[PDB]
């Protein structure tokens, strides 16, 4: 559930999310210092543990800090269409806006 | 019409190959790979190409990958039906790990056996107390089982 989509420049890992692979998707970050995709940690709590699955160390829901600086800049990153076809690029935080003048989609 | 996380995983795989281990999806269905891991040099399966089939079931990366060797192997942490006893295979599991975790952990498992995470019964003591001997049984086995690459 994190953004599938083209990074070009490819996707920092620092930004990929170790549960799904994708660019963070409203960042979070644990007490242990490690993010995910705010949903993506939520899943991994509820039916895998209360730890965190980098380093099995207690995790527990409450303890999701909102990662501001990782969202800010994952959605001023460069990314394609990944309507497949499309050969369109702009910033991720307005993919979403193109979306609704694709010549691919619906 | 397989998961994104399974399709990425599978191409860095294939991409950047993890030393000495050999990983390709089934040409049939993705959720099975086809493994082929050569034996740790100074271990005693020096010199023999091994078989493992990896699963990934539908739960995953919830529930961890199902790992069997299909050539035979005498090792504390395989049984006869070549099922691989393994730690993060079982409860220690978690979706942050990957199948190139799982195809180093077997790696190591074959450089340095570990007697007991817990253990398949037989082997596991035998490399414990005769040391000696279960090491030259298991490079009997490695010459009799994977030297011919099937
Ligand atoms: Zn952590
Ligand atoms: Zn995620
Ligand atoms: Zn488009």
């Amino acid at each position: 559930q994190g953004y599938d989509v083209e990074f070009d420049p490819p996707l920092e890992s620092k930004y990929e999310c170790p549960i799904c692979l994708m660019a963070l998707r409203e960042a979070v970050q644990t007490p242990c210092g490690h993010r995910f995709c705010k949903a993506c940690i939520i899943k991994s709590i509820r039916d895998a543990g209360h730890k965190c699955p980098v380093d099995n160390e207690i995790l527990l829901e409450n303890q999701l800090f909102p990662d501001n600086f990782a969202k800010r800049e994952i959605l001023s990153l460069m990314v394609k269409c990944p309507n497949e076809g499309c050969l369109h690029k702009m910033e991720l935080r307005h993919l979403e806006d193109h979306q609704a003048h694709c010549e691919f989609a619906l | 019409g397989l998961p994104r996380r399974i399709i990425k995983e599978t191409q860095r795989l294939l991409a950047e190959p993890v030393p000495g281990i050999k990983a390709e999806p089934d040409e049939s269905n993705a959720r099975y790979f086809h493994v082929v891991i050569a034996g740790p040099q100074d271990s005693p399966f020096e010199g023999g190409t091994f078989k493992l089939e990896l699963f990934l079931p539908e739960e995953y990366p919830m529930a961890a990958p199902k790992v069997r060797f299909m050539t035979k192997i005498y090792h504390p942490n395989v049984d006869k039906l070549g099922r691989i006893c393994l730690d993060i295979l079982k409860d220690k599991w978690s979706p942050a790990l990957q199948i190139r975790t799982v195809l180093l952990s077997i790696q190591a498992l074959l450089s340095a056996p570990n007697p007991d995470d817990p253990l398949a019964n037989d082997v596991a003591e035998q490399w414990k107390t005769n040391e000696a001997q279960a090491i030259e049984t298991a490079r009997a086995w490695t010459r009799l089982y994977a030297m011919n690459n099937i």
